[PDB]
């Protein structure tokens, strides 16, 4: 049962939480929720205008 | 199984790599957008200074604007991700000849066809695009502003030396950049979504 | 007024976003603790072998 | 007896395998659900911006939405468990012709 | 009595306990009791809405 | 309020779930010890043969 | 994940904020928004005249 | 961005790699235990000779 442990939902949720925390800092250090066009593409375009 | 597993994780790496490419292009277009903002400001100010200030001062404004253009080309041509000069017209969205689109295929999944297409174009001549930009209009407005003296020549009742036309076409270039950035944001959202499915399936 | 709308699109409410930062971190720490528990089962498998 | 025993354990393996197939499909549909959530948000926002913003801006929202669609198809068609493309309409619940389900 | 030992309730309860512990981590690392639609299908649908 | 209901469906009470984690582990460890005891009977069978 | 941390948007936004604060002082200590020709080249030329 | 790509090629995810370290070790320990069991058959061969 140890050639391939089943505790990879562990690691995937870990990379997800860390990804989220990264994004959080990217917003907070800049002070934006649109720091990147994938955050909000529509609202980005609007905000541009 | 193993074939598709390791191929799948590799495909997810490939996807993240595509995202970061988009990050580079997106940053270049962010800065381009800041430039175009400054340009529009100078166009408005030029608009009132069709009365207030002379062709000398309008020429100074043109000096700044022309410099900003030269920077837009500089972004379009210096911008490279691992040497990949993207913003150039090589990867135009839809040429007249679909064979010459040079569409961008990111591999996304492990198997055949599990991939996408991407395109991009911005440069000096990125003003209002019919199929080409246009001739005397819709190309210079990004490249060479009319803000030399021609606003002292006439108000907005010409469409080739008119102020409204000017401001319009600048705003349209902005709308093309904004559209491009918007698309790219959507695309990297798509990619991330997929990467969740790729990692999941891999587990 | 346009500044307000701009900000509502652009400006993040850093209070809420701070709380989300807190949350995501503690979920990461917890997740790691769950890994540290996950990877201890095989060694009692060894105890069955040894 | 032995026949049914080893056949039974094999059947249990087969069952777990079916579960993991479901895990793949379920993850694809999870992500699809996140997409559709974003879509609905854009629909509501579009709803108020029938007043606030123009067909240009609505067109930007359409750009995002259309991209999200293209991703839904991308999920439906890239999703494969050992090559088994499931979300496609091949395995429709109940065709008009039960033979083609 | 050793061609087939009777200590398979042992192993089955073992795989069950380990299964449970796995599920526990899947919930804790994510922070959900609905991490998977088999946890709660009904409540999943509701929660969706 | 909807956030509360959402969470009550979705959010696990990680205190109780931690206790369940503890429990399931120790049941696994105990179970393995019971295997280690189970598989020692045959060797005294051998002592009858030897 | 630590040979190269991903927290460089942090530092870049930091250098940007500090750059901005510097520029702010450069304006306030002098009392100008045209203290430097990159602030406003066009308006500089005009103001000259 | 290039730093990110660089790292994704170069930087190992030391969480997963730690788990692989764990795994490979316990497989080694188990393997050795299997050697310690393997090399005990010949001595009961001797018991047939002796």
């Amino acid at each position: 049962i140890n050639h391939n442990i089943a505790a990879l939902n562990t690691l995937n949720r870990l990379s997800s939480n860390n990804s989220a925390s990264q994004k959080n800092m990217e917003k907070l250090s800049s002070g934006l929720r649109i720091n990147r066009a994938g955050d909000d593409a529509a609202g980005l375009a609007i905000s541009e205008k | 199984m193993r074939g598709q597993i390791r191929g799948l994780e590799m495909a997810s790496k490939n996807s993240q790599d595509g995202i970061s490419l988009i990050q580079t292009a997106e940053g270049a277009l962010t800065e381009t957008r800041a430039i175009l903002q400054r340009v529009r400001e100078l166009v408005v100010q030029a608009g009132n200074t069709g009365t207030q200030d002379k062709a000398t001062d309008l020429q100074s404004i043109q000096d700044e604007i022309s410099a900003l253009t030269d920077e837009i080309d500089g972004i379009s041509n210096r911008t490279e991700f691992n040497g990949k000069k993207l913003l150039d017209g090589t990867y135009k969205v839809d040429t007249a000849t679909p064979a010459n689109q040079k569409n961008l295929v990111f591999q996304i999944g492990a198997n055949a066809t599990q991939q996408i297409s991407v395109n991009i174009e911005d440069m000096g001549a990125d003003a209002l695009g019919i199929k080409e930009a246009d001739g005397s209009i819709a190309a210079l407005h990004s490249v060479n502003d009319l803000d030399v003296t021609k606003f002292a020549d006439n108000a907005a009742d010409c469409a080739d030396i008119g102020f409204d036309a000017q401001l319009k076409v600048v705003d349209e270039a902005i709308n093309q950049v904004s559209s491009q950035r918007a698309k790219l944001g959507a695309v990297q959202n798509r990619l991330e979504h997929t990467i969740n499915n790729l990692s999941a399936s891999g587990e | 007024n346009l500044t307000a709308a701009e900000s509502r699109i652009r400006d993040v409410d850093m209070a809420k976003e701070m709380s989300e930062f807190t949350k995501n971190n503690i979920l990461s720490q917890a997740s790691q603790a769950m890994l540290a528990q996950a990877n201890q089962q095989p060694q009692n498998v060894l105890q069955l072998l040894r």
